[PDB]
């Protein structure tokens, strides 16, 4: 089904299947701390993961992959794809971040947790990215798509005809982005350059997703936030 | 049988 | 204004090869099989060795030298082992299953297990390698993404000129493509392709740089000053 | 600061 899918077939339904924008528990009176912080974002993300994992199943060509490859799928890609969602939503805010509509957080904010500050300028950077390309949200739906069928695709452990369809949902994806620039009036030669533009900061999303990922590792350990059951098993997937 | 293994049977 | 922007295609792939490091050799010792200590050595004074010619070849690619020194140091002290790597897994595609680290130094994943947590590295490295050889990467497309590399990973943790080099690439990289007789789309897809392996080979630097700090701290080997220097960079 | 990596830049070759 995902392969018979046109252009406009496949971007009205990865836009269909967009989460909604959740809101943090952020009482405004309370004073942060580095606990509350985490305690936020934790939270935050935990509700997140559940509209997550449905938006998932929506993803053409997703729900063809057996079920222990949708869960490796979801545990290598899932703080990356937080991350994409953070980031767009913040484009329009320079300098802050858009956790929720209610919790809107700047560097100085992000120094609250020892050593996250880093992690926001690099996410603060990317949203400035965004911005400077004027990223779509159609463009941006396929590249949240990309980000969930690629980035566990090679540490799979047969088949491997569902690695190939794979392969070829990312193709049509591909195909998709192209479309969506060609209507917009790019030239042939400003296609692939956007094309390879969009894709190259996937790598830097990737990036952020390690860093955060050791990071929430060093805040289990040190007891800080007490993590939620799914945000434990998800953690504990990349180790 | 884990949580998002249930999750994405569910 | 910057001399690479004006290159054809054809003068950029021309450029970028003729920039290619040498391939290096390790050690002629032929004893066997390695201790935890005589790999990571090995590996270790090989990465030290290729670091000296990268910094050759990345004064080489073009826009490279038009960048000041700071920034320079900034971008090949966040792509290096990703540079490595991708060198590595280029050499290693035409030897299935097997890493070629040097052409004396040839290694499967059973020799990886003598360091302990580096199998799951190789592994990862491996798959990378598969992959560039069902896709037939050709060496011209190859220079192209190390070169991508060089100018792509450290650029969102600083401009412009660095942006149109990058596109400057992409344009060759379409332009080979299209000289291989790709139709259109097959040029777009395989561009696409090509570039999310770019994402693998960002998150295989990444938990290689977390396992050369795990054995920095262990002490397992000595690590070179250069080395040290390059590792303090991703703190 | 010193670095290697400046000295390495500047007599590249
Ligand atoms: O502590 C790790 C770094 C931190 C940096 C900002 C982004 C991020 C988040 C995060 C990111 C996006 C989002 O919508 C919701 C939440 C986080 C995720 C899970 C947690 O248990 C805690 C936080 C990770
Ligand atoms: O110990 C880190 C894991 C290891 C996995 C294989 C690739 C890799 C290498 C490596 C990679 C490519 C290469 O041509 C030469 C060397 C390494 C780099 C610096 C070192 O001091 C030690 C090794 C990192």
């Amino acid at each position: 089904l995902a392969l018979s899918l046109t252009a406009d077939q496949m971007v009205s339904a990865l836009l269909d299947a967009e989460p909604p924008i959740l809101y943090s528990e952020y009482d405004p009176t309370r004073p942060f701390s580095e606990a509350s912080m985490m305690g936020l974002l934790t939270n935050l993300a935990d509700r997140e993961l559940v509209h997550m994992i449905n938006w998932a199943k929506r993803v053409p060509g997703f729900v063809d992959l057996t079920l222990h490859d949708q869960v490796h799928l979801l545990e290598c890609a899932w703080l990356e794809i937080l991350m994409i969602g953070l980031v767009w939503r913040s484009m329009e805010h320079p300098g802050k971040l858009l956790f929720a509509p209610n919790l809107l957080l700047d560097r100085n904010q992000g120094k609250c947790v020892e050593g996250m500050v880093e992690i926001f300028d690099m996410l603060l950077a990317t949203s400035s990215r965004f911005r400077m390309m004027n990223l779509q949200g159609e463009e941006f739906v396929c590249l949240k798509s990309i980000i969930l069928l690629n980035s566990g695709v090679y540490t799979f452990l047969k088949s491997l005809e569902e690695k190939d369809h794979i392969h070829r949902v990312l193709d049509k994806i591909t195909d998709t982005l192209i479309h969506l620039m060609a209507k917009a009036g790019l030239t042939l030669q400003q296609q692939h350059q956007r094309l390879a533009q969009l894709l190259l900061i996937l790598s830097h999303i990737r990036h952020m997703s390690n860093k955060g990922m050791e990071h929430l590792y060093s805040m289990k350990c040190k007891n800080v936030v007490p993590l939620s059951d799914l945000l434990l098993e998800m953690l504990d997937a990349h180790r | 049988h884990k949580i998002l293994h249930r999750l994405l049977q569910d």
